[PDB]
């Protein structure tokens, strides 16, 4: 029966995606970055009527088998422990014999399950989850000074571990956040400490991770880096003279008011330079739009974006908006815009394309992979190891993604326009009611991501993948 | 003698209010908002210019109406969510 | 011809009132009107976006052009013109009907009766908004004012199906939403207890063997239905795809 | 010899139908009038909804055409009011919701009753094939008793062809657009009298289905077939089924050959075998048919049936075969050749299988 083609199946088979949180802001407070290991065995350990359930006899028995893999591995055996680490792979690699689709959407189900949970555990006592993920999840502590989270973090920690239905998870704790400014996994800048000691100040290094700079005119990026520098030391200063002192928070409100004036005369020295010198033949060189992968905002005056990145990344305080609005509108009355503007809106200036589940045999490590938004020197190498990629293997995953798209765009159902009810007829006009069909899945949508394909692919020299496109 | 005319004013902005303002108010609470409020901006708008002798509507104009008309939304709620509401339409008259 | 315009009881419609109570109108007045059409206020802020600036728009300032292009690409035409093409038609033309509209006609009046049979079936009472006799007449006039826009002789399906199309609007819109208004719900609670114990999250299961099970018990067909499709409206945890087979619990 | 054409699914020419006229109305091509830059391929939502409705029209002239029907049939809709007197319809029989048989007509549905129902032996009552009903009404419920179903009959070429005259189609002489309508019919009799005559030696031959690349006995069975038909070469060879005996999909190991790459390397060792045959190569072309499991099927549904108009052999993978012969054609799963006189038309899948494992049951 299995060589006939199904709905079921074939549903089951292609929902590969991990959702994922991320909430934006700025936060005062100490934030925790920890790390979570082997979530797969313990969500395989720990826990007729429904037809796409997988048979719990042969999962009850391979839950023993496990059982007795971890006891066995404990106990001064390196083969058992080497072969629970290759388990997860075995349950996604395919090319296997044994293998069963359903059991793996079973097992990623649990995963998806057991993660919530988790969220939710860690939610239970006081904490807010910044950032969640199969390998790595940010939780953001009440406190203010790192120097006083070390028994609250290692009590947290020992609380999580001696929970029954967590007591197989191996939990690190890797970074220690004073001040941070999170939009997204790969806009981020903030001051940072390895570990904090005692009796000392602790050794503070500040990042700066922002993929939007390379958007920018190879001109005005060193004055983004310059002013992101200025206004996050600002930040730390006037949050420090907050704590000195003793949804508002007045560790930040009144940060602006350090800069103001030199920005303004900046800006105003960047404008004058950029009409002189924008139309000069020799110094068209640095006026010169960068292209990227992912890229489809087409723009004209460059300073126009600088200063709405300036002014989005300061948007973010989510308690001090009024401040940042009368200034993004003082920034504005430079040109001779107004403040509602639909040229004034910032939006993002690069698209999405993620490989979910790509795996590393070095290390039988599993996560994602963002074609589009991750800067190169980590497409081709995996996270943990510095062991480069096979190509060919990226370019036929590349094209089994865009394969399964194309069908799963092929295989949709159709919707009522007023009423939302599925079409039930095999053949009808329209619906009972007033109203003609809609498909579920629109055609721009595709159409966009076959282009951002075509990107990747002329990006990249990937000849494979470009025949691909070109035999349709 | 004075008849105000309406030419440089923000599409957006008041776009923007009549959205907000469709948003809340039934869909929260009792008061009814429909399209004949943003026809009275608009109107006192003109009042406002009318009031200067002047044949054309300004911005500070705009501002003082759509200030007007937001303020008279806010003050007829109860006490649990005037505040929140006055600290959430803050953000369209900053003047 | 009388084209009246009213307002429900309340002012707005009150879709959780009754539809028995929102209008005063006896059965007697409203037969003779022959297209009842309910007009709703929705909120979801594209389309008072649109609508926001189609009126900003309208302000006599830019309107005063973009109608004008209107009569220079010729996508509309003058009141005048309309009056006297208006005019021209009613003196001409005045069309028939054709056996197989005859037909279709029969069948789809059939159809309604009896689908308004079972709305009053399962509500136990008598329908505010009444099928009779008249509305069949109505349709076939409603045809026939279609078949007169062309000049054409002889009314056809091209018109029937539109006019149709037009009826099944204005009756699924007044007289036939939501019949019942809203065993009695102690089966409701009974019902949403099994589905969760028995079908977590992310799974599901077909049709037919719910069916079977629930008629088996004392549940049987006519409760899993309504509350099916109820639960479904809630759409907070169940999904329906690949037609009426897949219950999705999302 | 010349005259005569091979052509894919993906070029052939598109012509709609019309119920109400009885004409089938030629629509332009996406290809030609349209960019196609990006992607153009992408079918629009509407067809989903009309193919069936096309299917349902012809099945319907074809039935109305039949010499025996000059007895009338009615439509599903009308059977609402009336009970107790028979009747004769046709729709496509499936599944229901709930789980029920059905008929489903483009005016409406209804239930079907199979318990005292026999059958015309001969025939794979399937669902989704089109059936002719008899049977009672009854009111009580909504089920037709049904006595007796039958498949609807058939019809020859000739008298299919003339009620459009010698339409164009597979046209080679001339072709249709959306201007005009062509016909001809001064060139068969010649085209036909040209076939009869030097015929016995334009003979093409074709071979079995799944031809594995990879095993040694394989290879030398089409070694020995070779050397046999080196010294005769003939017109058309056609190379059908599937050439890789595993599905091809994502490698996780990349110790080992990649499967993309064995699938090219499978073929290599083709171009090495026809070059020790050089009369084959040089006198006659080559036919190569996709399979269940070729690199774009296999790619997604993993050696499973999936959709029926497969793209050809990629271009990336067979770079080295249009160089060693001069004459080689990739065509999709069904295929469409027009030769002087004849047209011919290959489908590879399975059948016997599909049609045994749900074929309907009959209660006796
Ligand atoms: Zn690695
Ligand atoms: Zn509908």
């Amino acid at each position: 029966i299995q060589n006939d083609f199904d709905l079921n199946t074939s549903w089951i088979m292609n929902d590969s995606e991990f959702p994922k949180i991320n909430n934006s802001g700025v936060y005062d407070n100490v934030v925790l970055d920890v790390g979570v290991d082997n979530l797969t065995v313990n969500t395989i350990l720990t826990s007729e009527f429904v037809h796409d359930a997988f048979s719990n006899d042969a999962l009850n028995v391979l839950r023993g088998m496990l059982k007795e893999w971890w006891d066995e591995a404990l106990k001064e055996n390196s083969t058992a422990d080497l072969l629970v680490n290759s388990l997860a792979s075995w349950v996604q690699n395919p090319n296997a014999k044994l293998f069963d689709g359903l059991l793996r959407y079973h097992v990623h189900n649990l995963t998806k399950k057991a993660l919530l949970q988790l969220v939710n555990e860690f939610s239970a006592l006081g904490s807010t989850i910044v950032y969640a993920d199969r390998n790595q999840i940010l939780i953001k502590t009440n406190k203010y000074s790192p120097e006083n989270c070390y028994a609250y973090s290692q009590y947290m920690m020992k609380a999580v571990r001696t929970n029954p239905m967590f007591s197989y998870l191996d939990l690190n704790i890797k970074r220690y956040w004073d001040l941070l400014i999170w939009m997204d996994k790969f806009n981020f800048s903030g001051l940072a400490c390895i570990e904090i000691e005692e009796k000392e100040n602790q050794d503070y290094t500040a990042v700066s991770q922002w993929q939007l700079k390379k958007f920018l005119s190879p001109i005005y990026q060193p004055e983004f880096e310059d002013w992101m520098m200025i206004i996050l030391d600002s930040m730390l200063k006037t949050k420090q003279s907050y704590l000195k002192l003793n949804s508002v928070e007045n560790s930040l409100n009144g940060f602006s008011h350090l800069f103001s004036k030199p920005l303004m005369k900046r800006v105003k020295k960047l404008f004058k330079n950029q009409q002189e010198f924008i139309l000069d033949p020799q110094y068209e060189a640095d006026y010169v739009i960068p292209v990227l992968p992912g890229s489809h905002l087409n723009v004209k005056n460059p300073l126009l974006e600088l200063v709405k990145s300036l002014c989005h990344v300061m948007l973010l305080s989510k308690s001090t908006i009024l401040e940042i609005r009368t200034l993004r509108k003082e920034l504005l009355k430079i040109f001779e815009l107004r403040e509602f503007a639909k040229v004034a809106e910032f939006k993002d200036p690069s698209l999405s394309l993620v490989v979910p589940d790509f795996l590393c045999e070095y290390c039988f490590f599993i996560s994602d992979i963002d074609f589009c938004k991750a800067a190169p020197e980590s497409i081709f190498s995996c996270v943990r190891c510095h062991k480069a990629f096979n190509q060919v293997l990226l370019q036929e995953h590349l094209i089994q993604k865009l394969r399964s798209d194309i069908e799963s765009y092929l295989i949709q159902d159709l919707r009522c326009s007023r009423c939302h009810k599925v079409k039930r007829d095999y053949m009808s006009a329209h619906c009972p009611c007033a109203g003609a069909w809609e498909g579920t899945l629109p055609r721009e949508s595709i159409v966009q991501k076959l282009n951002v394909f075509k990107q990747v692919a002329k990006y990249y020299g990937f000849d494979i993948l470009l025949s691909c496109i070109a035999d349709l | 003698k004075i008849y105000p005319k309406l030419h440089q004013m923000d599409m957006d902005k008041v776009s923007r209010v009549y959205a907000d303002l469709r948003r809340e108010s039934i869909s929260t609470g009792s008061f009814p908002i429909t399209v004949r409020h943003l026809e009275s901006i608009l109107r006192i708008a003109e009042s406002f210019a009318k009031m200067r002798l002047s044949e054309f509507v300004s911005s500070y104009d705009l501002d003082r109406a759509i200030k007007v008309v937001v303020d008279s939304f806010v003050d007829a709620q109860k006490v649990s969510v005037r505040r929140q509401l006055r600290r959430s339409f803050a953000i369209y008259t900053l003047g | 011809s009388v084209l009246a315009a009213a307002n429900p009881i309340y002012g707005r419609y009150d879709d959780l009132k009754s539809p028995g109570d929102n209008i005063d109108f006896q059965t007697t007045i409203l037969s003779r009107f022959d297209m009842i059409f309910i007009v709703k206020d929705d909120h979801n802020e594209e389309r008072d976006i649109s609508i926001a600036n189609h009126v900003i728009n309208i302000h006599t300032g830019n309107a005063n052009a973009m109608q004008n292009q209107q009569e220079e690409n010729g996508s509309e035409i003058s009141i005048e013109k309309m009056k006297r093409y208006i005019t021209y038609c009613r003196l001409k033309c005045a069309p028939r009907l054709s056996p197989q509209a005859a037909e279709k006609l029969s069948s789809n009046f059939v159809t309604i009766r009896k689908q308004l049979l079972i709305n009053e079936l399962e509500s136990t009472e008598r329908s505010s908004i009444p099928i009779t006799i008249r509305q069949l007449e109505a349709i076939i006039r409603i045809t026939e004012s279609l078949a007169k826009l062309e000049l054409s002789p002889i009314a056809q399906e091209r018109h029937v199906d539109e006019a149709i199309r037009l009826f099944q609007a204005s009756t699924m819109d007044a007289a036939s939403q939501d019949p019942i208004g809203g065993t009695s719900l102690s089966e409701i609670r009974r019902f949403e207890q099994e589905l969760k114990r028995r079908l977590p999250i992310g799974w599901s299961t077909s049709y037919q063997t719910l069916r079977r099970e629930f008629v088996d018990t004392h549940r049987f067909s006519q409760l899993a239905l309504d509350k099916a499709l109820y639960a479904l409206e809630k759409h907070e945890t169940i999904q329906l795809r690949h037609q009426g087979q897949n219950i999705y619990r999302s | 010899r010349d005259y005569f054409k091979v052509i894919n699914a993906s070029q052939q020419q598109r012509f709609s139908y019309n119920p109400h006229k009885m004409q089938f109305i030629f629509v332009p091509n996406k290809k030609q009038n349209g960019l196609g830059g990006i992607a153009g391929f992408l079918p629009d939502i509407e067809d989903k909804v009309q193919m069936f409705l096309t299917r349902y029209y012809l099945t319907n002239d074809r039935v109305m055409r039949n010499e025996n029907f000059q007895m009338s049939i009615t439509p599903i809709k009308n059977l609402l009011g009336r009970d107790a007197q028979n009747f004769l319809l046709l729709g496509l029989l499936n599944k229901n919701f709930k789980g029920n048989w059905s008929l489903e007509d483009p005016s409406g549905s209804v239930e079907i009753d199979i318990s005292q129902t026999i059958p015309t032996q001969g025939h794979y009552y399937v669902p989704g094939c089109m059936v002719l009903v008899e049977g009672i009404y009854y009111s009580v419920g909504n089920k037709f008793h049904v006595t007796s179903m039958t498949l609807p009959p058939g019809e020859r070429r000739e008298i299919t062809l003339e009620t459009i005259g010698n339409l164009d189609l597979l046209g080679i002489h001339g072709i249709s657009n959306n201007n005009f309508i062509a016909r001809l019919d001064k060139d068969l009799k010649i085209r036909l009298h040209l076939l009869e005559k030097e015929l016995t030696d334009h003979k093409f031959v074709i071979l079995g289905a799944n031809l594995f690349l990879d095993d040694l006995k394989i290879m030398t069975a089409l070694s020995k077939i070779l050397q046999k038909l080196n010294d005769d070469p003939p017109t058309l060879l056609i190379w059908q089924g599937s050439f890789t005996s595993v599905p091809v999909f994502a490698s996780m190991s990349s110790r080992n050959i990649s499967s993309s790459t064995q699938f090219k390397n499978n073929f290599d060792a083709l171009a090495t075998l026809l070059s020790r045959f050089d009369n084959l190569t040089e006198n006659t072309t080559m036919i190569f048919i996709p399979g269940p499991n070729d690199l774009w099927g296999s790619m997604v549904s993993l050696g499973a049936s999936g959709t029926l108009p497969q793209d050809p052999i990629p271009s990336a993978f067979t770079k080295k075969i249009n160089k060693v012969c001069k004459n080689v054609v990739w065509s999709s799963n069904p295929t469409r050749i027009a030769y002087l006189s004849q047209e011919i038309v290959i489908f590879r899948d399975d059948l016997s299988g599909r049609f045994k494992r749900h074929r309907l049951e009959f209660p006796f």
